[PDB]
């Protein structure tokens, strides 16, 4: 497979191959040269951003995350039989898209910032 | 300066034909005029050709017998002059017409090819040369 | 096409003002602004004393003067000397584009 | 025993978005589009090998049109600004008849004028003299001279033009995302903008598409390969353009039959002007021919789609346009640099019901010439010596239909599309851009 | 029981820095400064208030006002770059002074000038003839000629303007922090711009600022909420400004009383001018009405805030400025894209002790006037077509302070400082701006 | 708290708050689009130049790093709690200022070299 | 020693200046303000390359990659104490060059699957 | 055998590279390259030696070399753009004699222009007159008077020239590196070129380089430290130039001896015209001074390097140039915005074998100069009032070599070569530019 090779295909069998993803995330007084330079700034941001905020998640340098936060079920209608055997992983985001900013904040509060307090008061 | 040559003596319905060589004008960008005098007698107008060879006058009077050429690189006027008749018997003079940029609104002005306007009056003579029928 | 009519001479003592008129018409003199005179020293060409009614070419004196009234033209001489002897010639243009020469006047100083 | 949130990377999910693509040159030096600053780019496509993924996406919400359409604008003044204002020939302009044995047909369409201008000193005026075509010319004064011309835009916005080594070759240009995005080919044959495409591989830059601008017949584009198709914003609205992308390719072999001499002379200080001298040989109406069978039967394939978003036993015309300016109302093109207006009256005037002999059509030379949507500026288009000669190929039509019809019948159709933009509207119409969204949630079993 | 130090990070510290701030648009036809490349603002860009802080600024020290003063000049000068210039205009002009009943404060006011122009031909000199204010002009030579005049900046930089689309209304501008930097504001209502603030919050973006260009008044800003407060980097520096924000909102009714119409040409290739011609009715001077009890409250306020500063039961007394031209003596202002020269001498002519009606200043109109702080420009204002009237509030005031040891009594007060960066002084003086420095580091137990 | 909320909280208090701080870190006629262009660049190399920093020091992804750099006495006047419980970070940084770039070349160096030669010995 | 210093020392003596070459690899419409922009971003777009190479290959905050993964023996005609010990960097650059993307390849997808496939084998 | 790979990172690895490097400046108001931006400089670059180095790199095939020279005509062009164009003045001079005592050697170098210029006003022309030297006066008409004369390029592209403001000081802009880049130096004195050099050291930015413009001598560069040095790219190829770094400098002393006027016009709005007055005392031909004994030990010294590569028995001769146009046969340089065009045949006019007292080379002025790259723009140079005293150091030399001759001896070398690029072929010989590549595999034995 290459980019974007199991975008359509189960989530389960589409977490097999996030390698590819990761490579394509990277790479004169004309308009060609300025939309250049706002291009490579584009992609530099968004790029930084990302990569922040698994920072935040504590998942700095993985492809596959683990966490302290459990899942709630108005996230879900759904169990992982069939969410990761039985549909796409554009689907999914579609469904579950209301959550993303209070899922990104419960990992935030409850994952490092709650970690590093405790492992603070475990240096003696 | 303008110099005629051609000048001779004819016998009635004979053609001759005259030149005027010429120096000191850019003869290529200015008109000129052939004049003639018969003995003790005025001038009289003969003919009229523009810089660029574009229009020709003739006086009624020389009609179909003079007819008024010239040659740019030659820096030469000519007169040809064809069935002649005994009232033709004159000085033939090579005139060169004054002229120059007109002068408006702060310009000058040229007409085709950089040409000189007719400033409308007679400016350098030659000696003229005799045409005797 | 006729010639411009002129006096067959004109005369006057040293210093006497003189005037040599030409007489064309309305489709030469009171046509244009064209006008011109010329003096001719016996047995050589002749040059410029007036040019545009009334103007004159540089070595030309302020005594020649003139003027130009319907079809009606004219030459002044003031101040007229013996070296002014000569045979004076109006000019003019023409519709057909022409050039036209009058007769001529004889200039006699006394 | 319960679920935990889990945080991938890496996920495979597209988000709408816009942004900017860059101009990917492939294999006179710099044209409007052969721009210097364009990055020469990978000849090696790029596909995700018909990936199954269904995604609906249409016309005339493609902002990529619209990139093109500005892009092609800038570029236009980036290669127009470095060159000689024609200001100083603002002039009066003395006109008479060209006298050069004329067919009847082309009396009055030629002037030869003559002109002051100015020259290397600024204390200096010449005469000059010049042909111009009728078009441009506009009298001055009923008063004064029936003589008296002035150029037509010299009232207005300054017309300039030199540069006649630059061309105007449409050559195409390859469009590139940026990384974190890409471009979504649907190879659907057979679509509309009235559903989803079940067949799409992305890319990261698209095949090369040429800049031909046409008023009304489409030229040098994408053909269709199955089946004439089709396609409009509302085909129900009489106020929208009709699309028609042909499967079968029309050749138009176009001329200007007149042998051209070019002159030019200095305006000023290093300022060069060229212009039309003398015509040779006899003046001759440029024209364009077509076959009477690659026309007239190449558009019953477009009435039997036409048929299909109309009723059945109806009746379909085609006529001639209702007019406006000329840069509507004939169809247009360029070649050699030169601006071609042509009438499509032999193209647009039978009647298709239910139930080697050529089509010439007439043209005309114009050389002051705005932008088909502005006129805050003019160009001058420089004349070519010698006799040009011109083929192409008509991919689609740009049709209008009149305001409705009786009955379901008698539809009647005329040249149309007066909007820039459908240059390119009729070949983007295949892509659409995302950007790639990596991170996501979902929930499973761990620590 | 020993310590390490570690280090920690999101730390909150700031850092004194200088960066330049975006322009944030608030709610087109393109205004001078509200330009169309200005990204909308915030629509709540929510402060928070900060617990336990004190923190030191200093106005003046500012580097905002310098930011705000170079941006609106390149904007000035982005906007008028392209406008027709008045260049072609410099000629000699035979000017009278024929008026329709003008009045007797106005004798000398007007000039009715006549002159040479051209047309978009080159061949077409015509007479052309407008009206223009005294003070645009001056004799070429009056021995020559009494009636010989040109325009005053024919022997400098070339005269520009056209663009009469364009708004210069102050529309506010609000400004906003990059990432990485933070804006401290001050919400201390006794508070001088310099020193210790002990009310703050941060925000990401300031209020909107209108970019009110004045000499001696301040007008259409933020008004003090309790008290007049007088600021100045030295308050017994006399070769400093003063300035006084005032707590007491006074309004201002400014006009041009005579209904002028407006003609136009075209001189060249869509070069268009605009000029006053004849004028409706008779000949009034030009004026703005204050009232006058509301005056005199407003300066017994600002002499209580000066003995405040100065010495006790003393004596304040206020006069005009010390000469110079109309740009440093009138109170210099715009509206509608007009310019008002006003003679506000008869605000100040009062003392005062230790103990309807209204005041109507007379106004000039002027219209090549030259760039704020600038000699290497010119520019023509155009007319109005019909009667102009503006109404605005004063918010603060420009004072100079004169000098002479006398004995701390019978001090005078005039206006004067119309220097365009100390007006925004009285926008800025709130706010500070710093650098985030998340990187910390200190001592603990652990290893 | 809201961002930079902590500045007036204790050095402990303010420990609580150091994600939401570590978020909002990151974000053609005109010569604006160049200013722009160029806030956008350093907004970038100033967080990478700190996050460069961390991680050098082994605090990649992490908010809080346990060390092994001793110091002097030299450089504090204070005991711990009141350096967390009563101090501000503002003042704090004041207050050590001068000791900065020492600390800094310290925990990179005294950490790397040490770090690398266990990674050697634990080859075996 | 500061950058370069070890520049011509042996493989193993520069180990120790690794982080001295590490910190200097970090920091208007008329010819300059658009030539600084090209250089800055550039430098920055280099840089983000290199990183995200390490992270894929789960470096991320390392100085020393460690892997499980064997090179090619025909890579090679010499033990590990001629190559650290009689070789510079520059020289062994040299001498390998051909095979860095057969490495980086191998690197990247051998230790990446192995060790997302046991993160989720042994996530419970 | 059972082993395994890490990778360090910071690893010290080069490669060859071509980026841009910055302007970088100590620091009146505006210099053509020490422009109003320039970045500050390191006031302490740190020159890292590198122990067990050794790095080959080029001259010639340097690309530093390039970019200098992209950037100094760019900027060239930026820094004296806003300049009066002298278009105004493209009218005919009507020429005559100077009315001064003038020097044989000065006969026929001056002449005396009248014409009608263009005043301020659209309706006025006045009666003006300036000096002119020879070199930059054309006869307009031998057919008419044979006094009337045009400048020398009014038939092509229009000069520009004005900005008396700007400073001309070759003032040495130092170059830095970008972060990922360094700048490798070589230190071996005794390299010839394109070799390993075993002694190398590595900096962050270069030293300054002066733009000394010239196009036979090399004024004010870098001195050799011990020995004159000859280096070429091929010693057989005489296509290619020959590079002398000197040891001494050679003190040269130059004037143009004459006490000079300055007079001006006002062509437009601001559009100010400078030229050349009358002369104070008499008139006397420019020149420069070289010491003759100092000169005689430089080109002795060549010879014996020469003779290092070319052998024994062989007579070398010093000529002066062949022809060309003046650029290529005068020794062309600017003194403090004067253009000197000197005779150097002075200088090359003897011969060496294997077995004060100055020269006074006579000197040209010009002032209407081409671009050196180019002739689509030039300029006036301004007037200088006053005398001009030049001293400068010769550093080095560009010469040719006489290629081809009998038995191959006897050989002969004159100076010359136009050529920009080829006067930083010294100054930039030590430097290299890479590329950090902080990645790199290590083979070992953990897991
Ligand atoms: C102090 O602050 C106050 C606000 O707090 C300002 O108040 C008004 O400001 C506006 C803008 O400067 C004044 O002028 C208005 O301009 C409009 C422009 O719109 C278009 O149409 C005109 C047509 O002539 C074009 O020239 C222009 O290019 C645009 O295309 C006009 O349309 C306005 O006139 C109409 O609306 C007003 C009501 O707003 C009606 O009274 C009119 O009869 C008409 O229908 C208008 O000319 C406006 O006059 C100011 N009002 C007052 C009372 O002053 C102050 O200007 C500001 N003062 C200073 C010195 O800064
Ligand atoms: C010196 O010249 C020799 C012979 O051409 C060449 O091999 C050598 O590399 C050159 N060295 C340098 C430093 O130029
Ligand atoms: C020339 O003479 C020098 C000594 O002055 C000697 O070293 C060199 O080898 C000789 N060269 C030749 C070609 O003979």
């Amino acid at each position: 497979l290459g980019f974007l090779g199991a975008a359509g295909s189960t989530m389960g069998a589409a977490s097999m191959t996030l390698t590819v993803q990761a490579r394509n995330l990277l790479s004169k007084d004309t308009h060609w040269g300025i939309k250049q330079l706002q291009a490579r700034v584009l992609a530099v941001e968004h790029y930084l951003r990302d990569q922040q905020l698994l920072g935040i998640w504590g998942c700095s340098g993985k492809l596959i995350c683990c966490t302290n936060v459990p899942w709630n079920s108005s996230w879900s209608n759904r169990n992982l039989s069939e969410i990761w055997d039985n549909m796409t992983w554009l689907q999914w985001d579609k469904e579950i898209s209301n959550y993303t900013q209070i899922i990104y904040g419960l990992l935030e509060e409850s994952q490092n910032q709650q970690e590093k307090n405790e492992q603070d008061l475990l240096a003696l | 300066r303008l110099v005629e040559s051609g000048g001779g003596v004819v016998q009635p319905g004979s053609s001759l034909r005259l030149s005027c060589a010429a120096s000191g004008f850019d003869f290529s960008r200015q008109g000129m005029h052939w004049v003639r005098q018969a003995p003790g007698q005025g001038l009289e107008w003969v003919a009229f050709i523009k810089y660029d060879g574009s229009e020709k006058y003739h006086a009624d009077s020389v009609w179909g017998r003079l007819s008024i050429s010239r040659d740019n690189s030659k820096d030469t006027l000519y007169l040809q002059m064809n069935s002649l008749r005994v009232e033709d018997t004159a000085t033939y003079f090579c005139v060169r017409e004054a002229g120059g940029p007109d002068y408006r609104n702060g310009y000058n002005y040229y007409d085709f090819y950089d040409g000189y306007y007719n400033y409308h009056y007679m400016d350098v003579w030659g000696k003229g040369t005799t045409v005797t029928v | 096409q006729s010639a411009l009519t002129q006096p067959a001479s004109v005369s006057g003592s040293p210093g006497q003002s003189i005037t040599i008129s030409c007489q064309g018409t309305s489709n030469d003199v009171g046509g244009y602004e064209s006008v011109s005179w010329y003096q001719q020293h016996p047995g050589k060409a002749p040059k410029v004393v007036i040019y545009d009614v009334s103007k004159r070419p540089s070595g030309v004196s302020n005594r020649f003067s003139g003027s130009k009234s319907g079809n009606t033209a004219s030459l002044t001489i003031s101040g007229l000397q013996a070296e002014d002897e000569g045979d004076y010639y109006c000019k003019s243009l023409t519709s057909t584009r022409r050039r036209v020469f009058g007769t001529g006047t004889k200039l006699t100083v006394l | 025993e319960n679920l935990w949130v889990t945080v991938y990377y890496g996920v495979p999910v597209w988000k709408d978005a816009e942004t900017t693509l860059f101009c990917a040159s492939d294999a006179e030096k710099h044209n409007v589009w052969a721009t210097h600053a364009c990055v020469p780019t990978d000849p090696n496509p790029q596909e995700i090998h018909l990936e199954n993924v269904t995604e609906e996406f249409n016309m005339w919400k493609n902002n990529m049109v619209e990139q093109m359409h500005e892009d092609i604008i800038s570029l236009w003044d980036q290669s127009l600004k470095p060159c000689v204002k024609l200001t100083p020939l603002c002039v009066t302009l003395n006109c008479t008849n060209v006298t050069n044995n004329i067919t009847d047909d082309m009396r009055g369409e030629l002037k030869n004028c003559s002109f002051n201008a100015t020259t290397e000193l600024r204390n200096k005026r010449v005469k000059r003299y010049s042909l111009f075509y009728r078009l441009d010319i506009v009298q001055i004064d009923s008063n004064r001279t029936k003589s008296h011309y002035r150029l037509i835009n010299c009232n207005t916005s300054a017309i300039t033009q030199a540069c006649p080594k630059v061309s105007f070759e449409p050559i195409p240009i390859h469009y590139c995302a940026p990384a974190g995005f890409a471009i979504l080919k649907c190879k659907d044959k057979k679509f509309n903008g009235t559903g989803p495409c079940p067949s799409v591989s992305t890319v990261q830059c698209t095949h090369g598409i040429k800049p031909v601008v046409s008023t009304q017949l489409l030229l040098n584009g994408s053909l269709a390969e199955e089946e004439v198709i089709i396609r409009s914003e509302n085909i129900t609205n009489n106020a929208k353009n009709i699309l028609v992308q042909l499967n079968t390719p029309v050749q138009i072999n176009c001329t200007r039959p007149n042998n051209n001499t070019v002159k030019s002379i200095r305006i000023g200080p290093g300022q060069a002007f060229y212009y039309t001298g003398d015509i040779i040989g006899d003046i001759r109406q440029a024209h364009c021919n077509v076959s009477k069978a690659t026309w007239n039967e190449t558009l019953g394939k477009v009435v039997k789609q036409l048929r299909k978003h109309f009723g059945n036993n109806t009746i379909i015309r085609f006529a001639q346009s209702s007019g406006g300016d000329l840069e509507v109302t004939t169809h247009s093109f360029n070649c050699g640099g030169e601006f071609f207006y042509c009438n499509t009256s032999g193209l647009f005037n039978s009647t298709w019901i239910s139930n080697n002999d050529s089509i010439t059509l007439p043209c005309r030379i114009k050389q002051i010439i705005n932008m088909w949507q502005r006129i805050g500026q003019a160009m001058y288009a420089p004349p070519i010596q010698g006799v040009i000669r011109c083929v192409s190929n008509i991919t689609g039509l740009i049709l209008t239909r009149d305001g409705g019809s009786t009955n379901s019948t008698t539809e009647t159709f005329r040249p149309g599309g007066g909007d820039m933009r459908d240059n390119w509207r009729s070949e983007l119409y295949k892509y659409k851009v995302v950007k790639i969204e990596p991170l996501g949630v979902a929930p499973t079993r761990c620590k």
